[PDB]
């Protein structure tokens, strides 16, 4: 099993972009998807200031150059986690996109939670599912805020359970506890569709890469 | 609580008892049916108790035993359903299907 | 299982310390990936603060030179009766064409703001664009 | 980069509202 | 390579300037009885009432003319450190785009 | 064995924590009772756990029965563990002055063989953590929960020599009187070395504590200080 590990689980970690996630998007594409449009300055969160290019007529604009690097890191992490067959859970309380996110999660062979988040799903999972339940290895927030404009409880719960989190953080969100924050617009349907497409493509490509690497190793 | 082994054994005893009853009534065991089981048991063990469930019964163990045990994840730990972590995967899957049909239509005596 | 003190350090630091201390027998599946490709910022909890005194946000207002021209246009000729099509990535409003003509005149002539405005209006009317003051 | 924003007072700032007797004795 | 600064400078939304009393083109993407949800290229959509004149013509995908009042409706209320947002724009429905 | 006193629950060992639902054993962890209080009736217990190798934590358990409170507090403590960095696995990396609510804790790093001259609860928590040499003074309100919280916070917020070297990009060199003028480099930056030296601050603007200066000048006269005591 030593050769198994060294060749399959350690090989991808020696390359900067093993799954080639950089070609999935560009600053032009993000601008076309209106990823740069934030909320007005009155709703601005302090910790989101370093990611804000400026304010255009009292409307915050998200610096897409930083968004590109953050999205690259988040997509690389997601692809690597999917390559290792980790359980990936998408979370979003924006009811306008619940159907899309559930369809995407079903498509890429991952899991979704777009419904009311009950107390203790993560911190009390053994009582709520069973003593031998396996929790997610990665949680992806397409919307980090609930419907009262406060952080989704799952962010703090995942931080408590030491589960890495990827997250789309708008100008009025708190990125302190999200492991891989991606500053961008989370309201416009174009941006959400782009995020879903990128994450689904990355996960599918990672799983296919794992399968073909295993096949090659078995053949040789 | 009824273990799966217990239900397996009871299925076996029901099958052997079915062939035994078919032998006793002279009917062909191959085509002997559940209605035949009910009629033969009523004849052999007459009971006018008004409660139909208090009368003699030889039903297939599947119908009698309320034992249920459904596994939601495999040995690797990955849940089978993509809505598992909601805790109501069946209900939310049904709601998702209904909402999808409603989207499709939008694009286009009993209780 | 790991520590649930989400406000102390980060998940990476807590997991690393517990693994080295022997509390956790094995590293989680994500530890190696995090170590190889860390985030730009370590995810440490911080309480947001309300600013007081002269402390101000460092966010700047986005302004361009042409905005001045736009303002004057929107103050003189008003909002164009033609409607904006924001879906088109290369939409050109009447104000935008006025701005481009103004800049071309400035680069090909002198710098007198009123004269540039009036001559730009003459040029646009010559091209055949209606402009009601 | 020539496309970077420049520091400037709001050119679209609307004139501040006036009462009907402002400027009159 | 085009930088983000150039994109923002030459974006139609940036060129529009102030959004008050500006005529824009929106597209109907959702209908709930007589409520039309219209996207006009901004961060948020606007919810308009179906006009009583030629209301049948207003269907999904229809192009409509709007007079923008606010790109996002927000308001700070007493005892609040942050603005409250409705996550919608304010616009007036003028008619259909011929 | 008795605790801090004959009739006191404080300092008594509760044994190893129970095997957790996660499937992890904690046979190397020891549990100590820090406080027992009657809630008006139920029992509220504050307990601390630690393996003696830097991993330690504390928790509160409330229950009608005292043993249930013990079990709850211990099981919750094992899942909220801190890691405490130890200089040479016997003491802290530097002096730590902290104030949690109204409870002030001044801790001083000490050489080997100095022992634990600290509040009895601090002695128990240090034994659980694995700290063997330190001085500690508690002032203000002596509240057990606040004391524990402040102690754990200050011990978790200590900067190691490696961290300081990386931050300043310079060699951290230790000077020991027993070792003469020999320079002992205890930490070097992982990155490059800065070539310009630290400013030679002629008089640093540090906040001194009157008790320490008074002790150094010999004006402290307390009959209770430096009393002979059993090994701790
Ligand atoms: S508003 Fe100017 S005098 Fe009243
Ligand atoms: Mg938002
Ligand atoms: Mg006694």
């Amino acid at each position: 099993s030593t050769d198994f590990n060294d060749k399959i689980l350690n090989e991808p970690l020696k390359h900067s972009d093993f799954f080639n996630v950089k070609e999935l998007f560009s600053v032009r594409s993000l601008f076309d998807a209106r990823v740069h449009l934030g909320h007005k300055a009155g709703c601005r969160h302090r910790f989101m200031e370093p990611y804000i290019f400026g304010s255009r007529l009292d409307h915050d604009i998200i610096d897409l150059e930083q968004t590109a690097t953050h999205l690259q890191l988040a997509l690389n992490f997601t692809a690597h986690m999917a390559y290792r067959k980790g359980i990936i859970l998408f979370i979003s309380r924006n009811r306008q996109f619940s159907y899309l996110i559930e369809n995407m999660a079903r498509d890429c062979g991952e899991y979704a939670h777009t419904r009311y988040f009950r107390g203790g799903m993560l911190t009390n999972a053994r009582l709520l599912f069973g003593p031998t339940v396996r929790l997610p290895d990665l949680i992806i927030f397409l919307h980090t805020l609930n419907n009262i404009f406060e952080p989704h409880v799952a962010v703090r719960d995942a931080a408590k359970m030491n589960i890495p989190t990827v997250g789309i953080v708008d100008t009025n969100c708190n990125p302190c506890l999200i492991t891989y924050p991606v500053p961008g617009n989370d309201d416009s349907p174009l941006a959400v569709h782009l995020y879903c497409r990128l994450f689904q493509t990355a996960i599918t490509r990672a799983k296919e890469k794992r399968q073909q690497v295993e096949a090659l190793y078995r053949l040789q | 609580t009824y273990t799966e082994d217990f239900i397996k054994k009871q299925i076996e005893e029901f099958n052997i008892g079915k062939r035994h009853l078919a032998n006793m009534m002279g009917e062909d065991p191959e085509t002997f049916t559940q209605e035949d089981i009910d009629r033969a048991i009523a004849y052999l063990f007459p009971s006018g108790l008004f409660e139909k469930r208090a009368r003699p019964v030889m039903k297939h163990p599947e119908q009698i035993f309320p034992r249920q045990r459904a596994i939601q994840w495999g040995e690797d730990g990955r849940p089978f359903h993509y809505l598992f972590y909601t805790g109501k995967q069946s209900y939310y899957s049904l709601m998702h299907d209904v909402y999808g049909m409603l989207l499709n239509l939008e694009k286009h005596g009993s209780r | 299982a790991g520590s649930r003190l989400e406000t102390v350090g980060s998940i990476f630091s807590r997991t690393r310390d517990l693994v080295r201390a022997g509390v956790l027998k094995e590293k989680p599946l994500w530890f190696d990936v995090y170590d190889a490709f860390p985030p730009l910022r370590e995810p440490v909890f911080q309480r947001p603060r309300v600013r007081y005194g002269k402390a101000k946000a460092p966010i700047q207002d986005i302004w361009y030179h042409e905005d001045r021209i736009r303002a004057k246009f929107y103050s003189v000729y008003g909002s164009g009766q033609r409607a904006f099509d924001l879906f088109n990535p290369n939409f050109k409003s009447t104000c935008q064409r006025f701005v481009e003509k103004y800049t071309e005149l400035q680069k090909l002539g002198e710098t007198d703001e009123e004269k540039l405005f009036v001559e730009t209006g003459k040029a646009l009317l010559a091209e055949g664009v209606i402009l009601r003051r | 980069n020539e496309d970077l924003p420049i520091s400037m007072e709001n050119p679209y700032k609307e004139p501040l509202k006036k009462c009907i007797l402002c400027g009159k004795h | 390579v085009e930088s983000f600064a150039s994109m923002l400078r030459h974006s139609p939304l940036t060129q529009m300037g102030p959004a008050k009393d500006k005529l824009v083109i929106g597209r109907i993407f959702h209908i709930v009885e007589n409520d039309l949800y219209i996207d006009f290229g901004g961060k948020f959509h606007c919810v308009c009432r179906r006009p009583e004149v030629d209301g049948e013509k207003y269907q999904k995908g229809t192009r409509v003319r709007l007079r923008l009042l606010d790109l996002e409706l927000t308001s700070r209320f007493l005892g609040a450190t942050t603005d409250t947002t409705v996550l919608e724009a304010n616009a007036v429905l003028l008619g259909i785009q011929e | 064995e008795r605790g801090w006193s004959g009739n006191s629950w404080g300092g008594i060992s509760l044994g190893p924590p129970d095997p957790g639902p996660c499937g992890e054993t904690y046979e190397d962890f020891d549990t100590r009772i820090l406080e027992v209080r009657n809630v008006f009736k139920s029992i509220r217990v504050l307990v601390a756990v630690g393996n003696g190798k830097g991993a330690a934590g504390f928790s509160i358990g409330k229950a009608t029965d005292r043993m249930d409170a013990f079990r709850k507090a211990k099981n919750r403590a094992v899942h909220h563990l801190h890691y405490i960095e130890r200089y040479e696995d016997h003491t802290i990396f530097h002096d730590i002055s902290l104030r949690f609510k109204r409870t002030h804790i001044k801790m001083k790093k000490q050489p080997k063989g100095y022992g634990l001259r600290c509040h009895r609860a601090i002695i128990t928590i240090c034994r659980l953590i694995g700290i063997k040499d330190m001085y500690a003074k508690v002032s203000g309100s002596i509240n057990m929960l606040s004391l524990t919280q402040g102690l754990f916070r200050g011990l978790s917020r200590q900067e190691t020599h490696q961290q300081l070297a990386d931050k300043k990009g310079l060699h951290v060199v230790e000077i020991r009187e027993e070792c003469g003028p020999l320079p002992i480099v205890v930490a070097s930056p992982r990155g490059p070395l800065r070539k310009d030296p630290e400013p030679e601050d002629e008089v640093p603007d540090v906040k001194l504590d009157w008790e320490d200066v008074k002790t150094a000048q010999g004006m402290k006269r307390s009959v209770w200080s430096n009393l002979k005591r059993a090994a701790t």
